RNA sequence: ACUUACCAACCCGAUGCAAACUGCGAAUACCGGAGAAUGUUAUCACGGGAGACACACGGCGGGUGCUAACGUCCGUC
RNA sequence: CCUCCUAAAGAGUAACGGAGGAGCACGAAGGUUGGCUAAUCCUGGUCGGACAUCAGGAGGUUAGUGCAAUGGCAUAAGCCAGCUUGACUGCGAGCGUGACGGCGCGAGCAGGUGCGAAAGCAGGUCAUAGUGAUCCGGUGGUUCUGAAUGGAAGGGCCAUC
RNA sequence: GCCUGGCGGCCGUAGCGCGGUGGUCCCACCUGACCCCAUGCCGAACUCAGAAGUGAAACGCCGUAGCGCCGAUGGUAGUGUGGGGUCUCCCCAUGCGAGAGUAGGGAACUGCCAGGCA
C-alpha cells in the first residue's frame, strides 16, 4: 500500500540519485515475492501439508499452490506426482502489503535478533531469507498450531547486482547486520 | 519470451492454412492499434488491409485498440475484399485468443459478408 | 541366447524424383518422419507419405531445420 | 595390461584391417616409434615393448603409448566343434597401420632413445622405424 | 491377458453390439459409449461391461 | 576445522579407436525420364509341357573359424 | 512375432553369427479445442543432507515417449486442462508388401457424430511386436432357404465366442 | 529515398556474442482492472479499459571477425572398369573423386502490404 508510493515517492529518488541513473524505469522494482514451504515430512501423510497450505494462506491474502517433486529422488522417498510443497506468488497490492506486515509487523519479533545478512542477495540482484517458525507472522495465532514449519521468502527485483539489489532493500528499512 | 509465445503458439494453423491453400485474413493486435491483411496463399503478397493506425478510419474512434475499433478494421477489411472479389477466407488469430478485439474483428467481417 | 531377428519391413523410398505418380500411390514406407509431407502429400498412420494428386515426385529441403519434404508436381 | 575399462559391446567382428594410419607424427615427445608394417598388436606385446623401453631408460624422461588394444579378440577353446556360438574373449589387440606412432619419449637423448625403441620393437611382431618430432 | 472381452449393446432394440475389451478390476463400472447403430442409423447408447 | 607424497570428475588444449557411434560423405549399384545408334521381340502378358529346390571352385565384399582348412554361411560376378 | 547390427549408401539377403525385447496395456494413456516446454549444472535461500520444494541464471532437449531397440517428435508425436466417443457404419481411386493364404498404407464418397467461432481435425493410441488358418461347434441377429404343403428343425447370410 | 510494423521467401556468408544507438509515429515495457475473459496461487501470462512515463529491459538498426557458419585450389583416402603383384595387403592404366584441413570468405540477401517523418 504505502509502500508502493514511498517507493515511487521517496525510496527511487534516493536510488535514481545515488547510482547516477538516466532513465526512471532503470530504477530496480519489485516484481514478486514468493512465499515457499518446502514440506518434506508430508510424503507420509497428506494433512501435513494441508496444515502447511493454510499456513501459507494466513500469511498471505491468497492461497497457495501444492507442489509436486517433478522427479524420483530416492534419498528422501519421493517420486513424481506426490506432492512434496506448496508456495505462493505475491504481486501488486498484496506483494506491498505483505512487505509492510513483514518488515515492520513480524521482523521485529525475531529470537535475539542480531541483525539480517546481506549475503543473501543471489548474486542477479534478488534477496530470499528463510525463517524457522510459522507464528512470527500475526494472522497465525500462537494457540492454533499443530507442529513448527518455517517457510522461505525471495524478494525478486528488476535488478542486475547485488550492490543495487542491497540499494534498494537498504532503502526500505530492510534491516541489514 | 511474450513475442516468440505467439510465434510459435501461431505455426500449426499458419502451415496448416498453407496446405489447404487458402487465403487467411491476418490480424495482428498491439496495445494501441489492430490490423487485418487479407494474404494470398502463397503468404508473399497483401490483397486488402485495413487498420487503425491511419486516419481514415482513426478519427472515428475513441481509442484506437478496443472492441469497437477493432469491429472498424473488420467491417473495413471484408469491405475492401468485398470489392477486390475476395469472399471465402480462413481466419488467422495469429495466437491471439479469439476472445475479445480478435473476436470482434472477426464477428464484424462475418456480418459484412466474409465467409467464415 | 543371440538367434533372433525380425522379418525385414521393406521400407524406404518407392518412387523417386521426377517419377510419375498416380494418386495414392505410397511414396516412401518409413519409421518416423525421417521425410516430411509437401505439397499434394499426404502422410499416414505409420508415417508413410503418399501421392494425393496424379503428378511427379519432388523432394526438396525446406524450412529452418532443412527438413527433407516430398511433393507432387502436377506435370 | 591395457584394456578398456568398459566397453559398449562384448564380442567385436574380425572385421579387415586395411589402409594407412593416422597418429602419424610424433605429438607429445621428441623421438617416437613408427610402425611400417601392418598387424595385431595384443595388450601383452605393448606391455612387453613398454617394460622393455622404461628399464632401457632407467626412470629418465617420460613415455607416451599412442595405441590402446580395444578389439577383442576370441578363440574357440580346444577341442570344440565349428558354430555352437561365437568364442570367448582371450586378448586385446589394436590394429596398427603402416604410419603409426607406437611410443613416444622425451627427457632423454636421441642415442638412448634409439637404443629403448631397439629392444622394445624386439617384442613387437612389426616392422618398426625411429622417428623424430618435425615442425610444420 | 487380464483385460476381457465384452460387447456394448445398442438400446435402440436392433441387437446390434460392438465389441471391445475392458479391465475389470480396475474401473469396474458399465462403459456407456454413444456409438453409431447402423440398423436405425443414428447414433445410439451402447451399455454393457459385464 | 589444518594439511595430504594418494585420489580427483566437469571444462580447456592435444592423440587415437568403433559392426550395433555420425555434427561429414564418395565411387558403384538401383528407380525414373529423355534421346540416338544397335540388337532375329532381346520385353511383358496369358496358356501347353517341364525339369530343378545336394551345388562346386575362383575373384571381389563380409560373418564365423586362427583374415587356419579343397572349412562353414551370405552377397555379387 | 518385433528392434538394431551383420547387410557390401534402393529393397531383400545366411550361420547352433552378435545384441535385446513381445505373447500386452489404455473409455483414457483415445478424439478435438485451447494452453505449456525439458534434462543437468550454477548462484542464493527454514528443518536441507551432495540430491525434496522456491527464485533467478547458464543450458537448449545432452529430457520426455505406458513397456525393447531403431527411426522420429517443438507446427511437437512430449506436459496440462476443457468438452467429448471418429476405439463411428457402409464403401474405396489408387499404391505397397508378399509363391499363396494374407498383411499393410490410403485420399475421397454416402450416412450419422464429436471437438472447434472458423479453416478444419477425428474410421483408435508417434510408428514399427502384443498373435493362430480351416474344420467342428456355441450365442445373438436376419421370416434367405424350409425334401408333399403351412410351419419348424437344421442349413445359409451378418455380427461375435 | 530513410524509420517502424505485419506477412512471406531463403534457412547459419542468415546465427550467438560484444560495443554503440533509436521513441514524432510505429513497436516495447508501462497505468489501471467494477464488467468481458484469466491464474490448478498470482492482472506474471492470458485478457479487457487506457496513455502520465520511459526507451532501462526487450526489439530493431549500425558497428566490431572473439566464436559458430561458409569455404577453395592442390594433395591425400576410397572406388567403377581393365590389368598385374611379394596377394590377411597393395601397385599400374583409365574414369569418378572425398572427408579432415589450409589460404580465404563472412557481421545476410530479397519480396508484398501498411503506416510515419522528410
Ligand atoms: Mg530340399
Ligand atoms: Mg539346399
Ligand atoms: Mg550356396
Ligand atoms: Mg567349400
Ligand atoms: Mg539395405
Ligand atoms: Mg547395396
Ligand atoms: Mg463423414
Ligand atoms: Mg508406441
Ligand atoms: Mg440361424
Ligand atoms: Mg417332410
Ligand atoms: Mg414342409
Amino acid at each position: 500500500a504505502k509502500l508502493h508510493d514511498y517507493y515511487k515517492d521517496e525510496v527511487v529518488k534516493k536510488l535514481m540519485t545515488e547510482f547516477n541513473y538516466n532513465s526512471v524505469m532503470q530504477v530496480p522494482r519489485v516484481e514478486k515475492i514468493t512465499l515457499n514451504m518446502g514440506v518434506g515430512e508430508a510424503i507420509a501423510d497428506k494433512k501435513l501439508l494441508d496444515n502447511a497450505a493454510a499456513d501459507l494462506a494466513a500469511i498471505s491474502g491468497q492461497k497457495p499452490l501444492i507442489t509436486k517433486a517433478r522427479k524420483s529422488v530416492a534419498g528422501f522417498k519421493i517420486r513424481q506426482g506426490y506432492p512434496i510443497g506448496c508456495k505462493v506468488t505475491l504481486r501488486g497490492e498484496r506483494m506491498w502489503e505483505f512487505f509492510e506486515r513483514l518488515i515492520t509487523i513480524a521482523v521485529p519479533r525475531i529470537r535475539d535478533f542480531r541483525g539480517l545478512s546481506a549475503k543473501s542477495f543471489d548474486g542477479r540482484g534478488n534477496y530470499s531469507m528463510g525463517v524457522r517458525e510459522q507464528i512470527i507472522f500475526p494472522e497465525i495465532d500462537y494457540d492454533k498450531v499443530d507442529r513448527v514449519r518455517g517457510l522461505d521468502i525471495t524478494i525478486t527485483t528488476t535488478a542486475k547486482s547485488d550492490e543495487e539489489g542491497r540499494a534498494l532493500l537498504a532503502a526500505f528499512d530492510f534491516p541489514f547486520r | 519470451d511474450k513475442k516468440s509465445a505467439r510465434i510459435r503458439r501461431a505455426t500449426r494453423a499458419r502451415r496448416k492454412l498453407q496446405e489447404l491453400g487458402a487465403t487467411r485474413l491476418v490480424v495482428h493486435r498491439t496495445p494501441r492499434h489492430i490490423y487485418a491483411q487479407v494474404i494470398a496463399p502463397n503468404g508473399s503478397e497483401v490483397l486488402v488491409a485495413a487498420s487503425t493506425v491511419e486516419k481514415a478510419i482513426a478519427e472515428q474512434l475513441k481509442y484506437t485498440g478496443n472492441k469497437d475499433a477493432a469491429a472498424a478494421v473488420g467491417k473495413a477489411v471484408a469491405e475492401r475484399a468485398l470489392e477486390k472479389g475476395i469472399k471465402d477466407v480462413s481466419f488467422d488469430r495469429s495466437g491471439f485468443q479469439y476472445h475479445g478485439r480478435v473476436q470482434a474483428l472477426a464477428d464484424a467481417a462475418r456480418e459484412a459478408g466474409l465467409q467464415f | 541366447r543371440n538367434g533372433r531377428d525380425s522379418e525385414a519391413k521393406r521400407l524406404g523410398v518407392k518412387r523417386f524424383g521426377g517419377e510419375s505418380v498416380l494418386a495414392g500411390s505410397i511414396i516412401v514406407r518409413q519409421r518416423g518422419t525421417k521425410f516430411h509431407a509437401g505439397a499434394n502429400v499426404g502422410c499416414g498412420r505409420d508415417h508413410t507419405l503418399f501421392a494425393k494428386a496424379d503428378g511427379k515426385v519432388k523432394f526438396e529441403v525446406k524450412g529452418p531445420k532443412n527438413r527433407k519434404f516430398i511433393s507432387i508436381e502436377a506435370e | 595390461m591395457l584394456q578398456p575399462k568398459r566397453t559398449k559391446f562384448r564380442k567385436m567382428h574380425k572385421g579387415r584391417n586395411r589402409g594407412l594410419a593416422q597418429g602419424t607424427d610424433v605429438s607429445f615427445g621428441s623421438f617416437g616409434l613408427k610402425a611400417v608394417g601392418r598387424g595385431r598388436l595384443t595388450a601383452r606385446q605393448i606391455e612387453a615393448a613398454r617394460r622393455a623401453m622404461t628399464r632401457a631408460v632407467k626412470r629418465q624422461g617420460k613415455i607416451w603409448i599412442r595405441v590402446f588394444p580395444d578389439k577383442p579378440i576370441t578363440e574357440k577353446p580346444l577341442a570344440v566343434r565349428m558354430g555352437k556360438g561365437k568364442g570367448n574373449v582371450e586378448y586385446w589387440v589394436a590394429l596398427i597401420q603402416p604410419g603409426k606412432v607406437l611410443y613416444e619419449m622425451d627427457g632423454v637423448p636421441e642415442e638412448l632413445a634409439r637404443e629403448a625403441f631397439k629392444l622394445a620393437a624386439a617384442k613387437l611382431p612389426i616392422k618398426t622405424t625411429f622417428v623424430t618430432k618435425t615442425v610444420m | 491377458g487380464i483385460r476381457e472381452k465384452i460387447k456394448l449393446v445398442s438400446s435402440a432394440g436392433t441387437g446390434h453390439f460392438y465389441t471391445t475389451t475392458k479391465n475389470k478390476r480396475t474401473k469396474p463400472e458399465k462403459l456407456e459409449l454413444k456409438k453409431f447403430d447402423p440398423v436405425v442409423r443414428q447414433h445410439v447408447i451402447y451399455k454393457e461391461a459385464k
